């Protein structure tokens, strides 16, 4: 509860980089694209050097 | 779930909502069938209690 996790039965994905590095890309067929039908929930942000 | 219906009629926000349900029920449909009788000649039993 209360968490990234809330929801059940979905998958979570996360990249173990910071910034504009960690923004990933998917490609392939419409169908299968649609039906895995991805969304945002967390943005990145740049460091302080 | 597997009795949630969605329609779309415009632009859509975003999200994950969670929804609590509460019920305050109704009635229901009773009907009532006719008399039935017997012919000039037939013969029934039963069992009844006096």
């Amino acid at each position: 509860d209360s968490s990234n996790e809330a929801l059940a039965g979905t998958f979570v994905i996360q990249t173990a980089r910071l910034g504009d590095d960690s923004k990933l890309s998917f490609i392939g067929d419409q169908n299968l694209i649609n039906a895995l039908s991805l969304a945002t929930i967390q943005e990145g942000e740049n460091s302080e050097t | 779930s597997s009795d949630l219906d969605v329609v779309i009629k415009s632009a859509v926000a975003e999200g994950n909502y969670n929804l609590n349900v509460t019920v305050d029920p109704g009635k229901n449909f009773v009907y009532k069938s006719d008399v039935m009788t017997l012919n000039e000649d037939a013969i029934g039993a039963e069992i009844v209690t006096a």
